[PDB]
């Protein structure tokens, strides 16, 4: 999903709000902040109601303005709430009644997702791959800066996981794939307009193809 | 372009808790147990321990760099958001830095939950494109003879940086070395500092 969450490479932001080793304060800066993650795990591990991938995607589904003005932990309150309503566990009425006011949710999905790719390649360390030049309206774990670009394999994972583009929509056909550490030269991604060296993206097999 | 009307976030978060808890869906003590894990167990002290061991034990270093999951498991530090671990080695010509441009993904058990700045739009947007300038602004100058490599945490690999061991620490104990490996050293935005 080409949403505003896909921030890598966006220009115009100011300074990162940190200097190295500065005091970051406590783990939680308000007494509710442990709730989003805790309740995500309740949903995943205790209820079986959704995957972590579905949490990533429902946060991507926040209305874009809403996403941009919402603090991090609040986005996950909104996202977990949204999934609980979509899955029929909770109602928005009861959320708003308990909250004493409005509790707008993420927007409905506008994709049903896609299956794990039928045809993929097992790549080796040192091999050159291209990120498939595809557009996925639903969830995908491919930042757009690498779409269509060329890089080389630095690692193939020794474990496999469900394809995000399927399990992030709660589908039954996510299968399993390894992922690959794909190293891109900075210039491959941003031309002359970068001060970096290389970027390594951890890409599912189904996002990749052999280079030319 | 206005913000939507919203109840206070604290009210919304506790409404979500209460809605679920009142339906019997949240075990006794569940969220309080997670809070304790997040606060007390998941910690960059663990990654610092691992770095110090690597610095003082060539065999362990090799293991950490080749099978980070196995190395971490020896210490019992695998966990949520930290099940498949890769450690990345800084060298005299290479500085590694970690981000999650899409969200916030972090090796929780060994780095701790991410700090606010790591989850900022500024860091997420900028470090993949201009890491040298970002690190400079944050207080870390990377000499121009060093390639910067940014790892974007886009799948299930969870990373830690193995920084170079600074001069002036020869013969230090594991405890002494751990003290100088900070959270920011593990993320990759800082280099371990040795006092004057
Ligand atoms: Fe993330
Ligand atoms: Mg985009
Ligand atoms: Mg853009
Ligand atoms: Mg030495």
């Amino acid at each position: 999903m080409d949403g505003v969450h896909d921030l890598a490479g966006v220009q115009g932001f100011g300074k990162v709000p940190h200097t190295v080793n500065a005091d970051i304060g406590p783990t939680f800066h308000a007494e509710w902040e442990h709730l989003p993650y805790s309740l995500m795990f309740a949903g995943v591990a205790e209820l079986g109601a959704f995957s972590v991938d579905e949490v990533k995607y429902v946060v991507e589904r926040m209305e874009p303005r809403h996403y941009m003005m919402t603090p991090y932990y609040e986005r996950y309150v909104i996202g977990v709430a949204t999934l609980m309503v979509e899955k029929g566990i909770l109602t928005q009425d009861e959320l708003e009644s308990l909250a004493g006011g409005p509790f707008p949710l993420s927007r409905p999905s506008e994709s049903e997702g896609r299956p794990a790719p039928v045809e993929t390649t097992t790549f080796e360390v040192g091999q050159r791959v291209r990120v498939r030049d595809e557009y996925v309206p639903g969830h995908i774990r491919m930042p757009a800066y690498c779409r269509g670009r060329v890089g080389t394999i630095s690692h193939r994972t020794t474990e496999k996981w469900p394809f995000p583009d399927a399990i992030g929509h709660g589908r039954n056909d996510a299968g399993e794939e390894p992922t690959y550490h794909v190293k891109f030269a900075a210039e491959e991604l941003f031309g002359s307009d970068t001060d970096g060296g290389s970027v390594v993206v951890d890409l599912f097999e189904g996002y990749l193809e052999p280079a030319a | 372009n206005a913000a939507p009307a919203q109840a206070p976030v604290s009210d919304r978060a506790w409404a979500l808790f209460r809605a679920l808890d009142g339906k019997g869906l949240v075990p006794d003590g569940y969220v309080e147990g997670w809070k304790k894990t997040f606060e007390e167990d998941f910690s960059p002290r663990r990654g610092a321990e691992l770095v110090a061991r690597a610095w003082t034990d060539p065999e362990f270093r090799q293991l950490l760099l080749t099978d980070g999951t196995a190395a971490v498991a020896q210490y019992g530090y695998l966990g949520p958001q930290g099940e498949y671990i890769v450690a990345v080695e800084d060298t005299p010509t290479l500085k590694n830095v970690i981000v999650c441009s899409l969200c916030s993904c972090t090796a929780w058990p060994i780095l701790g939950l991410p700090p606010t700045w790591y989850k900022s739009f500024e860091y997420r947007a900028r470090v993949v494109r201009e890491p040298r300038k970002v690190l400079s602004e944050m207080g870390t100058e990377i000499a121009s003879d060093i390639e910067i490599r940014v790892y974007d945490t886009t799948a299930e690999t969870r990373y830690m940086v193995l920084p170079q061991r600074p001069a002036g620490t020869e013969g230090w104990s594991q405890e002494q070395l751990q003290e100088i490996v900070t959270k920011d050293c593990l993320i990759g935005v800082a280099i371990p500092q040795v006092p004057t």
